[PDB]
């Protein structure tokens, strides 16, 4: 199992699955094993890890999907990140 | 059924699931995978409670219900150097700024 | 194009919402004009009569977001067999995260206040642009 780190702009390191992240275009380009972002503090870059595994986990399942929560403190900052990182 | 974690050292958190069946030692596999540290040199927690290497996960309070792929449970980890084991430390996430007037 | 045909001939179905939003069907007409019917709360249901060959949507019925049912965009009644209703499962789809984004700051920013926001014109537009039927027609046309 192949894993990558993602690290946010205040020096916090998330280890994801490499097929996970590659759900964002900009950071299979950004590989294509360590990717830095400077404008991504890691109150935001926690909740685009979580989205991933949420998107793996319900695209295309059957069974009922659950909302995928957002706090209002967290709703502009990630707005920027997931316009930036495609997803 | 799958439970979905954060595993969480310092400024270190990993993204994984497993089985609620599989036990505490299969997870400290896990991560020497990952960190390169074997399991007679890991310590792992829910919040401050150390872990049983031969009790599931379910046991252990990480249900398919508690611990969602939107909303992982927390696992901490604690390492040892030479002799003797760190103090478990996690370092919290930085902190949203205040809500503009036009969101209030 | 897209238009109910008008078959007359009745097909009883079961809509049920399993999403946590309140719904609001729509039936296109047979002249392809969308027409509202009464909305369903999160987690309830209703056995309603329609007839073979319309077209049904659904949608929220505050926001207007779009929702799926039996996993796909468009719900078209077909023969009952053994006199069983035909099963219409409501859903939410697995939006981009892009796209949740917006909906929670349409829900706590009122209309006139996205230009005040501090993001890049093109936002401002994706914020403006809300879910519309009318578009999504001309879209899957
Ligand atoms: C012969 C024919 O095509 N009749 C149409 C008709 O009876 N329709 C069009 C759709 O097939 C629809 F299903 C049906 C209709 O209006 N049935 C009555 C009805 C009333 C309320 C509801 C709903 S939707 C959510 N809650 C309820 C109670 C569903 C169906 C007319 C009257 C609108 C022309």
């Amino acid at each position: 199992m192949m894993y990558v780190k993602l690290i946010s702009s205040d020096g916090h390191e998330f280890i994801v699955k490499r097929e996970h992240a590659l759900t964002s275009g900009t950071i299979k380009a950004m590989l294509s094993n360590e990717v830095n972002f400077r404008e991504i503090p890691s109150h935001v870059l926690s909740k685009v890890c979580m989205y991933f595994t949420y998107k793996v986990r319900y695209t295309n399942s059957s069974t009922e999907i659950p909302e995928f929560p957002i706090a209002p403190e967290i709703a502009l900052e990630l707005l920027m990140a997931a316009n930036f990182l495609d997803c | 059924m799958d439970v979905f974690l954060m595993i969480r050292r310092h400024k270190t958190t990993i993204f994984t699931d497993a089985k609620e069946s599989s036990t505490v030692f299969e997870l400290k596999r896990i991560v020497e995978g990952i960190l390169k540290r074997p399991p007679d040199e890991q310590r792992l927690y829910k919040d401050d409670q150390l872990l049983d290497d031969g009790k599931t996960l379910g046991e252990c309070g990480f249900t398919s219900q508690t611990a969602r792929p939107q909303a992982p449970a927390t696992v901490g980890l604690a390492f040892r150097a030479d002799d003797t084991f760190e103090a478990l430390c996690i370092e919290p996430f930085s902190s949203p700024p205040e809500l503009p007037d036009v969101m209030k | 194009v897209l238009r109910s045909v008008n078959s007359r001939e009745p097909s009883q179905v079961i809509f049920c919402n399993r999403s946590p939003r309140v719904v609001l069907p729509v039936w296109l007409n047979f002249d392809g004009e969308p027409q509202p019917y009464p909305t369903l709360p999160p987690g309830t249901g209703r056995r309603i009569h329609s007839y073979r060959g319309h077209l049904w949507l659904f949608r929220d019925a505050g926001t207007h977001d779009g929702l799926l049912v039996n996993q796909t965009e468009l719900f078209v009644p077909s023969l009952n067999v053994d006199g069983q209703p035909i099963f219409a499962n409501i859903t939410l789809p697995v939006y981009t995260l892009k796209e949740r984004c917006l909906q929670v700051v349409r829900s706590l920013v009122k209309p006139e206040n996205y230009r005040r926001l501090d993001i890049v014109r093109s936002l401002y537009e994706d914020l403006e642009d809300h879910p519309n039927v009318q578009k999504d027609l001309e879209r899957l046309t």
